[PDB]
Order: structure tokens, then C-alpha cells, then sequence
RNA sequence: CUCGAUGUCGGCUCGUCGCAUCCUGGGGCUGAAGAAGGUCCCAAGGGUUGGGCUGUUCGCCCAUUAAAGCGGCACGCGAGCUGGGUUCAGAACGUCGUGAGACAGUUCGGUCUCUAUCCGCCACGGGCGCAGGAGGCUUGAGGGGGGCUCUUCCUAGUACGAGAGGACCGGAAGGGACGCACCUCUGGUUUCCCAGCUGUCCCUCCAGGGGCAUAAGCUGGGUAGCCAUGUGCGGAAGGGAUAACCGCUGAAAGCAUCUAAGCGGGAAGCCCGCCCCAAGAUGAGGCCUCCCACGGCGUCAAGCCGGUAAGGACCCGGGAAGACCACCCGGUGGAUGGGCCGGGGGUGUAAGCGCCGCGAGGCGUUGAGCCGACCGGUCCCAAUCGUCCGAGGUCUUGACC
């Protein structure tokens, strides 16, 4: 239970007799790029692509690793465990049917550098019986022989941006098997017109 | 392609024409009834008058506060294609210049000076 | 207020000004006669791809 | 906050316009200028619009770009001096390419720019 | 949209249709006196004669200003702020009072009466 | 140790461990019917609100709350603030003093500096390596993040019950607090997007504009990006060992006992399951594809040169990625930028001429005009030409050819 993507844009719609919000999922539909047997790599499992940027572009090991059970003519690839390839070409005009849930992730927005301010919660300080610092500024860290200096995993400034990540549950609202599209109201989770993909994930008992 | 290709698609999908009724003009105080309901299935040709104040457009819009002087000042905001909508006429007219988010009306207005706008 | 301590020793100073390092400048030929120019330009010879409109006078 | 950017400029707004101008005004002087790398860059996309409406040609236009650069020698200089010589292109009307060195004290890059003959 | 201390306005048998309240009457880290919501309250506002006085009570939450957002994407904003009081069990104070329809209220529902009372414009 | 120097309070901000645990649960006990209390042992998981007055932390008081703990770290925090404080001179009196002056009586003011070297933390890169030289997909030992809880409603007043009184099993529903992403929607911004305006010197008088009227003079609205007060989501299951505490089978105490023997019950806690790092885990690299076992040199050729574009680097040009850097897609056999164009969404009917008014302006051609980041067309322009480095890919053993 698996979908392999590229995040379109995140839009509205409405459902039953109430309006509420979805995104826009997009995949041509990966293929069997490669397959890890168990016998071959016993963490078993499958890895494909989902599309193709020129070919007058593409590294010889590129053409043949293809070539192996050979397939198309893309860039766009990645893998994933404890998945059965009951087929050798994936779409998902089926593939994943709404009115369904389903777990998913992707690349994270790209931030910048900033400290107690960003990266963490709370900001910053305060601002006017103090303004040599005004409004906020980093926390404190450590003290005399108590550890005896600094600390070692406290948040801090800069670079949270440059990262990637995933979210738990979220809908499958609606399957557009023709333009292979899926709405799913979600956390739009890491930019879009990019990279994501969805998993399946939820023995969860209510 | 891409986001303005498939999902101008999508949209086109589900909302269609919000039912085409295209009448905007950007005075014109008006009146409409939304399904708004609840209580058994108490869904109301609800219909409100209001002076016409903004509007979201893409999709997703929204025929925007239009405020209306009920005993107190309440201003109605609702989505345009939003199919909770039935019934949509105007009334009022399309005037007045510097365009909206107007709401000299709903804050200083003044009936007096409401009319002269 | 916060003058270090003393110097790890030129070794230090080093071990810094060291992965410092100045490397070189990047050139091929003149499209059109010869020396060094650096990817997309032109010079007080050749001058040009199409068109010198530059050199000599 | 900042990332996703769009025209991408320096000094302060007005600085820039000034220059933007200044400039887009003595290369339409001399067919070609030397500057420091956006310095052209950017002031292609510039003097590029200009030169737009040096060909759009017409009462109104030539009103508008003046409106920008202010004076006739060169308004009219342009407008029908080359506009013409353009008018029937794909805009791009710029050139901006890389000189053979850097200004001196800093070895600041630059280049000569111009309308693209 | 919300306030913890808060000059607000009612128009139930108001001493003043204002009063200042604490805070939020919901889980414990109140932060919103929130459309249709029931919080804390003692008077601001004077009060010729009536049983009112210069007290305090609770009660429910009307108008706002900053997005009254509801379920079925309706959509408002009335450039007032205002609920009605409450007599402990909820059981509003006064016999009428000044202000109109609208979901939100209704829909929190245990107040059926301000339902039916506060119809008409205004 | 300290007087060649160790900043004392109160608070702030970021906190970190601790249990004699407050709320949480697990419990045997009751003077335990129910419910609810109260009585100890186990267990820190998360959690462990706002104001008032007081320079006071303590405290007393308002309102809630599941609850609104004690405390370790120079009563954590000045190389991170604050500085009411008590504690340099003033002056104040109240109080001693023959008075000079004084009171840990008091009250009004009362010049807190900081360009980081080291180890330490947060990030990001340059090495050189995990004995072919390579492009790309993985699996994780091991480490990191979050594990709360209301109130209502579900079975609720049949448990208890003379009666007054109250359910374990268990099951819902939403909410608060909070963590992670994210703009559609909601609202916030938008130094140039558009629109209105006074004053002013300039263009050429008239309009039509132009710089200055603070790094946009004023004002009213305003994408896109970024962003709450807007949106999705999450804190689970469920698996295995157990704390107190409950039992089975059974002696040594030829009746008995949970008890060494052997077996089970059992906690929101411990390992896992949940996401996020990760072989520079020298103890991996595992798998895929691919150039050749590359070419010359004194045998030990683990050195040289081409070798391969096998591949990549360089420069260029582009990027919600971004201090540099590395990451990322592209370089014209392209759409990469800017340009242009169609279009969205912005402003609110232009400029001119035309129509009514002495005029002010009003109406028409006008919802025109002008536009920046948003969908995408099209080589209009500029991604030319080139250069360099990069196998013959650890030791070892066994096996086949």
C-alpha cells in the first residue's frame, strides 16, 4: 500500500453537504526499476520511478540498470520495503481508491537560519524595560559546576529548512484515474509542483 | 501543464460554474438564500440582504461581507461557488468608486452618509 | 574581553590559515585567436564569438 | 520568511528606478554600455521593457515611457530612431554580456550591454 | 475574536450590556473568550435599578469579529461583541434582549430559548 | 581553596536531573455498599493555568482546574538580558549623639563593558579514508523526536441500596494545552502593484507626468512568497519481559504455604511497533547497472602518463535549497533564466476626443487603463567555444575456470 509522487498544489473542494480542503497528487505510475527478492536483499521489497526528464541526458549505468528487467526513459526514483510488486508497471488508476486513509510524506519546504526567534517555539524575549537585545533573543545554556560549562541538544538558530519529512493519518477523499490524480486533503507536507509519496500505515484501534 | 492544467481541471470538476450568476457589481446591496440549515434537515432558502463588500477569485471565491444593518451592525461573508448556495439576486446597484474592502460602510457609515456614498 | 589564552602554536595559526589554502583561475582559449579566456568572454585581442566590436585602436 | 524571491534588485527602490532609468536612457545613447554584471542583468530587463514600448508606438506608449525617462531627444530618438529598426522581434532586445575584467581597488566584474543588433 | 480579561457586551437584564470577564470557561487554559463559547464574568457597566447588579456570572458567547467560520464553510463577522449571561445551569438571565439568528449560536445549543428570543433584525 | 579578585537579591529567557508523586495509574485496606473519600507499597510518563498586591521567591485573595508538587545545579543562569533591590557621596524626617556623625528605621533619585582563543553546543562545508574505477537504490545495530487530559455523552442511576445514595467491564463524542507540516479557505503582510491627495521646484503655460516632502511624503485596497488568529494531522494500536499487588502445582515445616523447584495474572513504566538521523557503526557497506581489468615505466610496476565523458569536476545559467559552501535541474540536438505572449489576480474605468454646466466637474468611448514573484506557450536575448581530473578498484583465505 503504496503511491509514488509528484505533489502538485493544494486547493479546495467540497464533499457530502460541506465545502472543507484538498491537494492535488500526481503520478504517472512507477514500475518495477527494481525488485529486492529477499533471496537478494532480505529486507525484501520494491523500487521504482514515476516519469522521465530527456533521455538525450543519461548516464550509460543508467541505461543498463534499467535495461535489467528493462522499463523506460525517467530520473525519478526511490524505494520501499514489505511491498509486493503484484504487477510489473504501477498507475494507482485504481491503485488507491478513496473514501480510504492513508499516511504519507515528502520533502520539507526548504526554511532559513533563524534562532529562538524561528527554529524553535516561544519568541524570542521580551521588549522595553530592555531594548539592548529589544523584543528577543537566544534563551540561556548551562552554568558553573553544575555540569560545569555548556550543554549538548538544546534547539538552536539557523538552517531548519534544508530537510525532509512525513505525515501520519490524512484522507484519500477523491481518485481521478484518467489525469493520474489524487485530492486528499492534506498537510501539503514539504512544498509542492515537487516530491512526495504516500504510504499506507493504521492498525489503529479507534 | 501542471497546477494551473490539472487542477483548474479538477475544480472545473466539482464546482463547475459556481452556478453561473455572474453578477458581482461592486455596490449594489442585495439579497440571497444559502441552504444554511440544520435542526432536521432544516436547510433554509436563507436569504440575506447586504451592501456589497468583497470577494475572493479562483476556484474557491467568495462574495464577501456585504454588510447589513440588522439592529446592529452584522456583515455576511459566504463562498461563492460553495454549493450552499440557491438563490442569488441583486438588488442594489453596481457603483461607487475606490473599490471594496469599502467598509466606510459597516464602520463610520452613517445611513445619511451610506447613501451618500 | 575575551583575549584567548596564548596560540596552539604556529601549528594552530596554521592548521587555520591552512584548510584556508588560494587555489587558481579557470581559462581555455580565445574562441577566435588564442590566451586564456574564462568560459563566456571576450578580450583585448579576439574579442568576440560573433562580432569582436572590441580591440585595437 | 525570505527564499521564493522574485526581481531581485539592491541599493533602495528609488536608488535603483534612478538608475534603472539613468541608465536605460545613455545606452539607448550609445547602442552599447559597460557596467558591473546584473548592473546589466537587470538593467536588460529594463531599458528591455522601455524599448517595448518604443515599439508599441503610439501617442499613449511614448506618453508612458517618457513619463519614464523624461526628454524628447531621446523620447522620439528612440521611438522611431531604432524602435522601428526592433518592432517585428521577440523582445530579448537586450544583449548583456561579460567583459575581460574586474574594476580596479576590487575586481568588481563587469561588462558592456546592449540593444542586441 | 477572543480575550481573557474582557470589557464585552450582552444585552440579557444587563446591568450594562457590559461586563469584563476573567476568562474561558473550557479546559483549563482558557486564552478565548470564543464564538458561542461559555466563560467568566462581574460587571463593568452601570445598571438602572433592575435585580442585575455589580457582580459576576457566567455565560455564552455571541458575535465576535474575526471569523466566524462554521462547518458548512458559512461564513461572518458582525462588528459587535457580545453573549448573553447566564443564571447557573445556563439558563440565560433576562426575559429578552436586544440582538438576532445564526448557526453558531443555536448549534452549541443548550440555550434553545436565546434561540427562539433574539430572532428579528437586530 | 578565594581578598593580583568568586557579581549576593527579585525576575526574566532556555532549563536539566530528582522522588519522600500533586494529576496521573497499579494497587492490597477501610470503620470499604454505591458514589465519594480517606490508609500505605509500586511506578516519573506527560502533564504540573490567568490575574491581584506586594522589588519580596513565601505569602494572603479573585477565577477556574484533572491537577494547579517539594527540590537538587554558588538558593542554574552578566561573558544571556533585567537591575525595584539591600549596599559609595546627596537630601528627607522619624532616632542616638554634647556634635562631628550615626540607625539591618525609613523614604526620593543612584554612570552593569563585553570585537570568542581553547574544550562545549548549533549548523554547514573542505579531507581522507571503510585496497578495481564507477552512477544510483537500500538495511539498519545505534542514536533523536512525541508519549497528557478534561467534561459531556454512550451501558447510568439494574452494582449498594429499607430508604437518603452511587457502577466496575466497558463504550462513546467534542474540547483545552501541546508537537509536526501547510495555504486552498480565513485574516496579516506586499518600499513600487494599482488607485486617490496637499505643498513644491522641474519638464515645455494647459492638462500629462517628474524627483522632495524619513531608508515608499499621505491615504485605501492589494496577490505571489513568507505567515497566525486560518487548515490537515499527531499523542494508537497492538506485541513481549515486569513494579506493588493476585494466583497454580509443591515439598523442607508425614495438616498448612505463591514458593528455592517449575507455571500463570498484572501496571499510562522498560525493548519493540510510531516517525527523524545514521558505517567516519575503518565491523557491512547489501543490491543494481557499467568502463575496462586502462596505458607506460627496474619484479615487487600499492609510482608515471593517456587511458573511459565509465563518470564527473570545472565555467555558465537557473533554483521555495541557499551567509560562503555543499544540495538541486539545466547549457542551446535546449525552455534555463530574462523577454515576449496567452492567461489567472490584482487595481478601479486611464491617455484623448467626444457629449451637459458660467464653473466646480459630470457623462461617453471604459468595469478601461497598468500591472512583481502565480499556469503555462514560443530559441526574441543570453546558457558558444573549451578544460581537467578521474580503473587497471585493501589484506587474507578458500572455491571454481
Amino acid at each position: 500500500m503504496k503511491g509514488i509522487l509528484g505533489v502538485k498544489v493544494g486547493m479546495t473542494r467540497i464533499f457530502r453537504d460541506d465545502r472543507a480542503v484538498p491537494v492535488t497528487v500526481i503520478l504517472a505510475g512507477p514500475c518495477p526499476v527494481v525488485q529486492r527478492r529477499t533471496p537478494e536483499k532480505d529486507g525484501y521489497t520494491a523500487v521504482q520511478l514515476g516519469f522521465l526528464p530527456q533521455n538525450p541526458k543519461r548516464v550509460n549505468r543508467p541505461l543498463k540498470g534499467h535495461f535489467a528487467k528493462a522499463g523506460v526513459e525517467p530520473v525519478r526514483i526511490l524505494r520501499e520495503i514489505r511491498d509486493f510488486n503484484p504487477e510489473g508497471d504501477t498507475v494507482t488508476v485504481e491503485i488507491f481508491k478513496p473514501g480510504e486513509r492513508v499516511d504519507v510524506t515528502g520533502t520539507s519546504k526548504g526554511r532559513g537560519f533563524a534562532g529562538v526567534m524561528k527554529r524553535w517555539n516561544f519568541a524570542g524575549g521580551p521588549d522595553s524595560h530592555g531594548a539592548h537585545k529589544i523584543h528577543r533573543h537566544p534563551g540561556s545554556i548551562g552554568n558553573r559546576k553544575t555540569p560545569g560549562r555548556v550543554y549538548k541538544g538544546k534547539k538552536m538558530a539557523g538552517h531548519y529548512g534544508a530537510e525532509r519529512v512525513t505525515v501520519m493519518n490524512l484522507e484519500v477523499v477523491d481518485v481521478i484515474p484518467e489525469e493520474n490524480l489524487l485530492l486528499v486533503k492534506g498537510a501539503v507536507p514539504g512544498p509542492n509542483g515537487g516530491l512526495v509519496i504516500v504510504r499506507e500505515t493504521k492498525k489503529a484501534a479507534k | 501543464m501542471n497546477r494551473g492544467a490539472l487542477i483548474k481541471l479538477v475544480e472545473s470538476r466539482y464546482v463547475r460554474t459556481d452556478l453561473p450568476e455572474f453578477r458581482p457589481g461592486d455596490t449594489v446591496r442585495v439579497s440571497y438564500k444559502v441552504k444554511e440549515g440544520n435542526r432536521t434537515r432544516i436547510q433554509d432558502f436563507e436569504g440575506i440582504v447586504i451592501r456589497i463588500r468583497r470577494n475572493g477569485f479562483n476556484t474557491t471565491f467568495t462574495v464577501r461581507k456585504v454588510s447589513y444593518g440588522v439592529g446592529v451592525e452584522r456583515i455576511f461573508p459566504l463562498h461563492s461557488p460553495l454549493i450552499q448556495k440557491i438563490d442569488i439576486v441583486q438588488r442594489g446597484r453596481a457603483r461607487r468608486a475606490k473599490l471594496y474592502f469599502i467598509r466606510n460602510l459597516s464602520d463610520r457609515e452613517i445611513r445619511r452618509k451610506l447613501r451618500a456614498d | 574581553h575575551p583575549v584567548p589564552k596564548k596560540k596552539t602554536s604556529k601549528a594552530r595559526r596554521d592548521a587555520r590559515r591552512s584548510h584556508h589554502a588560494l587555489t587558481p583561475p579557470t581559462l581555455v582559449p580565445c574562441p577566435e585567436c588564442k590566451a586564456m579566456k574564462p568560459p563566456h568572454t571576450v578580450c583585448p585581442e579576439c574579442g568576440y564569438y560573433a562580432g569582436r566590436k572590441v580591440l585595437e585602436v | 520568511r525570505h527564499l521564493k524571491s522574485g526581481r531581485k534588485l539592491n541599493r533602495h527602490s528609488s536608488h535603483r528606478l534612478a538608475l534603472y532609468r539613468n541608465q536605460a536612457k545613455s545606452l539607448l545613447t550609445h547602442g552599447r554600455i559597460t557596467t558591473t554584471v546584473p548592473k546589466a542583468k537587470e538593467l536588460r530587463g529594463f531599458v528591455d521593457h522601455l524599448i517595448h514600448l518604443a515599439k508599441r508606438g503610439d501617442l499613449h506608449a511614448r506618453r508612458l515611457v517618457l513619463r519614464d525617462l523624461q526628454d524628447v531627444k531621446l523620447v522620439r530618438k528612440l521611438f522611431d530612431e531604432i524602435a522601428p529598426r526592433y518592432r517585428d522581434r521577440q523582445g530579448g532586445y537586450t544583449r548583456v554580456l561579460k567583459l575581460a575584467e574586474r574594476r580596479r581597488g576590487d575586481g568588481a566584474p563587469l561588462a558592456l550591454v546592449e540593444l542586441v543588433e | 475574536m477572543i480575550q481573557p480579561q474582557t470589557y464585552l457586551e450582552v444585552a440579557d437584564n444587563t446591568g450594562a450590556r457590559k461586563i469584563m470577564c476573567i476568562r474561558v470557561l473550557k479546559g483549563s487554559n482558557a486564552k478565548y473568550a470564543t464564538v458561542g463559547d461559555v466563560i467568566v464574568a462581574s460587571v463593568k457597566e452601570a445598571i438602572p435599578r433592575g435585580a442585575v447588579k455589580e457582580g459576576d456570572v457566567v455565560k455564552a458567547v455571541v458575535v465576535r469579529t474575526k471569523k466566524e467560520v462554521k462547518r458548512p464553510d458559512g461564513s461572518a463577522i458582525r462588528f459587535d461583541d457580545n453573549a448573553a449571561v447566564i443564571i447557573n445551569n445556563q439558563l440565560e438571565p433576562r426575559g429578552t434582549r436586544v440582538f438576532g439568528p445564526v448557526a453558531r449560536e443555536l448549534r452549541e445549543k443548550g440555550f434553545m430559548k436565546i434561540v427562539s428570543l433574539a430572532p428579528e433584525v437586530l
